[PDB]
């Protein structure tokens, strides 16, 4: 079955670095737009960034202001994620989700998160 | 001395003609060939009720378009009508292919019933239909998409080589519409339908054709980056209709049983439409006269006059009218 | 720019129809893909579109997008249904995915 | 015109009769006032009727759409179907206007024709007792009361039996 | 009709004579029968099948094969061309059926003006030795015997001559 | 022609004469020459050029490319715009040729009717004193002076003046 | 008494004109402008024999149909006759592309003589000739195909790429005609030539274009699944034509050296043909006059009158017929 | 002198005008006006006073293509003619279809503001792309290989032929016309050593017309010694949308475009008449015409605002009367 999986890190300074991945198994892989969403401990979900299934056109949100840059390995069947943490308020529980097949219109991106991974804690601060 | 002149009579009559000696001569009676006078009002042609797409062209009302259900269509019409400012037709980008001549063989049909050829209940039960609605057709605020026609997405994981023939049984041309999708991108092609190359070969016993997808990157009309080209064939009588497709196919939710009476054209006026009787009708305004000439419009269906330039086509019935 | 916003709390009585809103621009022409989540869980899809549901979920469950609110109006409320739930649409015109803050409805 | 009856010897309509497009004017001394001539109007106005009828019936049309709608691609074609109704303006502007100039002046010269022609019967009928003025008047050399009115209105006239009255007047 | 000679006082045609269009007839003491004007006839023969020559050989038509063929695809190029034919058939039917009712016209207007200007030169040559009856008739006041006859059906009369012989006729 | 005076009973035209269409030639004791009439020259010309402008500027056409190109691919379409421009070419053809048939038909009538109307208002105006010799003359019955030349070319002549004289000298 | 009595001439006649002023006036004499009469027989035009193709339409003739080789093929026509109800065209069903332009075309030629382009005896040494008949074309019972093409299959188990040029010598445009076969089943597309992907190029110095198979199982048309869509071009004089195919073409067996004169059409009707003389053509009958106005049919070709929708255009040539 | 005669004549002269008229054939009249000018100046001169345009040896798709045996004519703003001579055997050099040909020939006829504008720099516009190695001897200037001026044949630069992407927001208010190729080799080897790619589509959307190309490799007859075909394409870029060209493979990519704004309904005149300063209401092929006359027999094209074309010789109308000398 379809099995998100996740690596992350466990504290790094503000000026330091750790890496993300989301190993994905049970299903092709190479044709569905993989994600990352985020929360604080007690706040609602916010979304970090998206990737195409081919590898190429990336998208991401706006807190990240291009320090954070999400990139995709077809042959390996995992994905990548760059944390270069600088920042401090970037404490929270590390989802990747899988795009569903969308209808119509966006239909590689703009689909459910019908499979949800689970979320590594990932905390910075002095 | 006693007298008998003869003479001619005169009046108060201030008619002018003109012939090729002498303009602008008054005569005492005159009749004009040159109707200069509509009712104003898109009313009924022959003996039936003329069709009115409203807020919606013939890529509109023939497709399905969440703005064309206020139209009726339920016996012969002589013409369409559209509004200039109708721009609720095709509501997905795209070319509509063999348009024009569809517009015209569809301006008058003798006996249209708009029937089911294959039912969305059950006619696809290995493919996902409930998912082909855009949001580049809303409703009421909602995606929706044609009712005439249904977009398929792959059921799960997978999208079966469909095959499903159309044995026309009624006696009449059915028009059946079609369209095949195609994806800005690859990943679209590959997420909406599960076979990267998709043929879509539609056969009849005199159409036949094979349909890919061209798949790049358009720049965004309705904000869509990839388009949807339609197409449209006449079922005979008697034929078949073969859909086959591995992707990217629009199946006919709704046909159209046909049968084309002597065809027409198509009107596009702003013009409210009313019920009267008129042998002839132009855009500006519905003309009932057997005089030969007119100027309202060039664009005429009916037996109408002849469109000419002139303003004064007076037949000088009366003699030159001299008073005093 | 395309924002988001619900009830901090929606109150209900039970076995009375709950309705949670996700409100904003017009999101009518948008999917909206409406996910619950319970304390210590993942986001389980209950409406993965405009209005339609997966299969292993109850029927109650339900969504209809409007003109600028999303309504996953659910027709009757259980023990079961306490969590808070986010609304998650693509966003076209900035190529961007945004949740919300959700509803943390009580049934009381 | 052409024949010299409108504006020729008569140049003034009469506003006193409706009855019909041509008429006369009797001023004998048991009365007056305007008659049309029946036989004359009525079969002029019958071949009026009948022109301004073969105008217009045989013009008869079958049921033809004459819009036409051409995309960006067919240029050609679409000017091709603006050269052919632009075409047909022409030959139809060019031979209804020109055909309405010329058909008016046949009118107006057929009105001609009636009343010169109606002035040629009344000479005919009248031979010299009358004394030619112009303006279609007939000066009478005889007392001629309304019978011989009625009967030269009508188109037969005996010109012996006025004969000798008129001329031992003009003597 | 337009000049008033056919149908006007002229009312009947005649049936005694084959040579030609227009005639005379003759109650001479010499003898009877119709007899033609054979330059008359022959320049109305002439200038009437030139009319026909005309309306025929002005009427020029190079090699076109009208019949065009459209499979289904192409509705709006056959309608095109079934609206250029529509057109040429209502401009050529509209045009030949006026035309024709309007060459008949002219064509009897033309036999109507020769029948009345034979008339006018007959009236011209005699002058006031003729009495003019009606009927296009022609009644004497002298003998005119044989030679007579044909001076004036030739166009040479010596008015002079008989002038003497038609004072003793009206005392 | 249908009138008659132009090659009909008037054989010859003037040469000498330069002012206007039409004209006379007066041979009295004070002088001689032709001498023409500026209102009916005037208004014949005025709408003789009003005919030749209803054939000009009632033709308006528009700004139109009648060449268009085609490949070979597009036979029945190149055949199609060949019909259009062939069928147009008769159609013009034949119109033109038959209004310039026709139109020069009438303004020959035209011309024949002002010349036979000329004559019939010298002939009202004259009434019986000047007796027609022929050839479009008329020998006068009184010695009449350039100042009634002037009266009757000018429409204005008295005729029971020379009544006396004319009536004198007919005996 | 005596007189000269100017009068005109009547007569038993009892011809009508119509006038624009009065209606049904009778006329001693008259010119009917509008004749009604044809022969009723397709006769020569130009003085040259109209082609025939009986119970055959240009289709059929021009491929080599095997029903209609009974009539005598010509040099020289003025128009092609087909019978309303000649169906036996493309026997093997198919779209003929760019159908009714060449029909144009051929409407009417100078000199057209029918030649081996390439001889069926030693041209295709490398493929199989003989093996391409069909139920479509049964010929006295029994499968038969094109004369004018040869439907080639693999010979052996292999179709090898087909290359095969020809230099126009002949100083007219030659006309070149080939099909491209769509078959119903990849098993069909195997067992016929031997490739999946199958290119048809048709080369010259004004045409180019690549053919590939649609291959997909259609409605029974003829008992055939399967379409054959006919290609044809003009190879002008001097020119050269290559034909180059991996599979799915039926190559000219013969071609057609054509010059063309001035187009024609196409005159479809069930009147008999025979030897006459006429300036002008209907599918009713043809019409031998002078005449400028016609009634006959609209479909007309030569230097017809033209239609009308009248019935009387009597020319009143004699007087009003008064007796 | 007997009587004063006051004879009722008509005006005749020394006039050998002869009119036609439906009775008679031959008549002689003392005026006349001649309907059918018959009379042409010779000179291929100007409509609506604008200079036609003169491609000289050259035609419409040598001039829009960029042909360098055509580019010593003058660009103007306007005009209502496109003058070509008949042999005008100097136009597309290199062989191949001009697709939509007589269609684009029809639409850039009466130009009202025509700026031939580079719309991608040579020089900036293609960084990955080798347009100095795209000359070939269909078209040879001055004795050397050369090419097409408004059209930049790219091949491979180095090694690879990227996927080249390149968008214009038309920001001119007016139509751009925006002229392409497509290259077909004559054999893959060709193909391969040309576009690294050899599975290549160029597809160019305009957000109005959407069309993908592919190559048709196979060996052609010879035609001005290249076995490669070259096929021409083009389109109408809107006012206010945009064209994109994506193209993994073969694409004679527009070094210029051509902006537009149509007057529309002129054609060409085929013709080598000269060309020099006028001021005509209407200009055929044989030469132009100035008369307000309603008929012409010159030449059946006409292209303006000038009478109907006729078969006629004589259409000469008699205002003056029959002229009867004695
Ligand atoms: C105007 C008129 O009365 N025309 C009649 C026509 O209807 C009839 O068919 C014909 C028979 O000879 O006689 C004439
Ligand atoms: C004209 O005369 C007619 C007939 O006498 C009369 O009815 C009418 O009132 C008059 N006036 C106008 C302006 O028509
Ligand atoms: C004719 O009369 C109308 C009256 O409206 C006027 O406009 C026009 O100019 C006149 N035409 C001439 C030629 O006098
Ligand atoms: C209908 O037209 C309006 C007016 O431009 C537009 O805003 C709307 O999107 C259109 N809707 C559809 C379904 O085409
Ligand atoms: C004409 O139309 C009117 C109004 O709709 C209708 O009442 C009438 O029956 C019609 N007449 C005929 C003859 O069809
Ligand atoms: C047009 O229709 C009306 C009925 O509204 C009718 O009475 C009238 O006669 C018609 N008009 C003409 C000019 O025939
Ligand atoms: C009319 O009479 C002539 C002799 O004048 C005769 O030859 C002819 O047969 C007659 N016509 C008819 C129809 O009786
Ligand atoms: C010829 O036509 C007949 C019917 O007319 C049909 O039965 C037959 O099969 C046809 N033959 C061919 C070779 O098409
Ligand atoms: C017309 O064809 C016939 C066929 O019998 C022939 O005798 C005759 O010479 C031909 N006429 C011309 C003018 O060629
Ligand atoms: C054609 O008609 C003419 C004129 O009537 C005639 O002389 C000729 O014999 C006719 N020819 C044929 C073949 O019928
Ligand atoms: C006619 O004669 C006049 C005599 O004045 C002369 O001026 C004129 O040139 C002559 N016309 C011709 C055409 O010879
Ligand atoms: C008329 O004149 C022309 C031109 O001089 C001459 O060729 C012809 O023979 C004359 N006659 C006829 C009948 O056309
Ligand atoms: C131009 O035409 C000449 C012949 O006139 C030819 O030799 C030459 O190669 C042509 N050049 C081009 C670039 O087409
Ligand atoms: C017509 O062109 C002439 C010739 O040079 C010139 O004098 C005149 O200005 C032009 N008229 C315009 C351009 O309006
Ligand atoms: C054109 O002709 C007119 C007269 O019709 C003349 O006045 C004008 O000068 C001419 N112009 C040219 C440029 O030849």
């Amino acid at each position: 079955e379809v099995q998100l999986l996740e690596s992350g890190g466990g504290l790094v300074q503000p000026g330091g670095s750790l890496r993300l991945s989301c190993a994905a198994s049970g299903f092709t892989f190479t044709h569905f737009a993989m994600t990352w969403v985020r929360q604080a401990p007690g706040k609602g979900l916010e979304w970090v960034s998206t990737i195409d299934g081919s590898g190429g056109g990336t998208y991401s949100a706006d807190f990240v202001k291009g320090r954070f840059t999400v990139s995709r390995d077809n042959s390996k069947n995992t994905l990548f994620l760059q944390m270069n943490s600088l920042r401090a308020e970037d404490t929270a529980l590390y989802y990747c989700a899988k795009v569903s097949p969308g209808m119509v219109d966006d239909p590689h991106l703009g689909g459910a998160f019908h499979i949800w991974g689970q979320g590594t804690m990932v905390t910075v601060s002095s | 001395g006693d007298t008998l002149c003869i003479g001619y009579h005169a009046n108060n009559s201030t008619d002018t003609v003109d012939t090729v000696l002498e303009k602008n001569v008054t005569v005492t009676h005159s009749v004009n060939l040159l109707e200069d006078k509509h009712n104003g009002k898109l009313c009924k042609l022959r003996g039936v009720a003329p069709l009115h797409l409203g807020k919606c062209n013939i890529a509109g009302w023939i497709l399905g378009n969440p703005e064309c259900e206020s139209l009726s269509t339920a016996s012969s019409w002589s013409y369409i009508v559209e509004t200039p400012s109708s721009d609720n037709g095709t509501c997905y980008p795209g070319d509509f292919i063999d348009y024009e001549e569809l517009r015209e063989q569809l301006s008058s049909v003798s006996s249209f019933e708009r029937f089911e050829i294959f039912p969305k209940t059950s006619s696809w039960p290995n493919h996902d239909s409930n998912k082909g609605v855009t949001a580049a057709c809303p409703h009421a605020g909602a995606k929706s998409f044609y009712k005439n026609l249904i977009w398929l997405v792959k059921k799960g994981n997978s999208y079966p080589k469909l095959s499903k023939s159309y044995i026309n049984d009624k006696g009449k041309e059915v028009l059946v519409l079609w369209g095949i999708h195609h994806p800005s991108t690859s990943a679209d092609q590959q997420s909406l339908y599960q076979n990267a190359d998709t043929y879509v070969f539609v056969g009849s016993s005199r159409y036949s054709k094979k349909f890919k997808p061209e798949i790049a990157i358009r720049p965004k009309v309705r904000d869509q980056e990839g388009r949807m080209n339609y197409y449209w064939t006449l079922v005979e009588p008697g034929d078949k209709i073969t859909f086959e497709a591995t992707g990217n196919l629009v199946v006919p939710r709704y046909a159209f049983a046909m049968e084309r009476n002597a065809g027409s054209g198509i009107i596009i006026s702003d013009t409210p439409v009313h019920d009267c009787n008129t042998t002839c009708q132009t855009p500006k305004g519905a003309i009932n006269t057997s005089l030969p000439f007119q100027n309202i419009h060039p664009i005429t269906i009916g037996k109408c006059p002849k469109y000419v330039k002139s303003t004064k086509l007076r037949l000088a019935t009366g003699l030159r009218n001299i008073p005093s | 720019s395309y924002e988001l916003t619900q009830p901090p709390s929606v109150s209900v009585a039970p076995g009375q129809t709950a309705t949670i809103t996700c409100g904003g621009n017009n999101i009518g022409l948008k999917t909206v893909h409406w996910c619950q989540q319970k304390p210590g869980q993942a986001p389980v899809v209950v409406v993965y579109d405009n209005n339609d549901r997966p299969s292993g979920i109850p029927e109650r469950f339900s969504g209809s997008n409007s003109w600028n609110t999303a309504t996953l109006t659910i027709t009757g409320v259980e023990a079961g249904d306490e969590a808070d739930y986010y609304c998650q649409v693509w966003d076209s015109g900035s190529h961007q995915v945004v949740f919300g803050g959700g509803t943390k409805l009580t049934f009381l | 015109g052409l024949f010299g009856a409108i504006a020729g010897f008569i140049e003034g309509g009469w506003t006193g009769m409706v009855d019909g497009w041509y008429g006369y004017h009797h001023q004998n001394e048991q009365g007056s006032g305007y008659a049309a001539d029946l036989k004359s109007t009525q079969n002029a106005i019958d071949k009026i009727t009948n022109k301004v009828n073969s105008v217009i019936e045989k013009m008869n049309t079958q049921f033809t759409a004459v819009g036409k709608e051409f995309n960006h691609l067919e240029k050609r074609i679409e000017n091709l179907n603006k050269k052919v109704d632009d075409g047909f303006l022409d030959i139809w502007t060019y031979n209804a206007e020109l055909l309405v100039l010329l058909e008016n002046e046949r009118t107006l010269d057929y009105h001609d024709s009636n009343v010169k022609n109606l002035y040629e019967k009344v000479r005919s009928q009248l031979k010299n007792n009358a004394k030619e003025i112009g303006n279609g008047c007939f000066e009478f050399y005889h007392k001629c009361d309304n019978t011989c009115m009625e009967s030269v209105k009508n188109g037969t006239y005996d010109y012996p039996k006025y004969s000798e009255e008129a001329k031992l007047n003009r003597e």
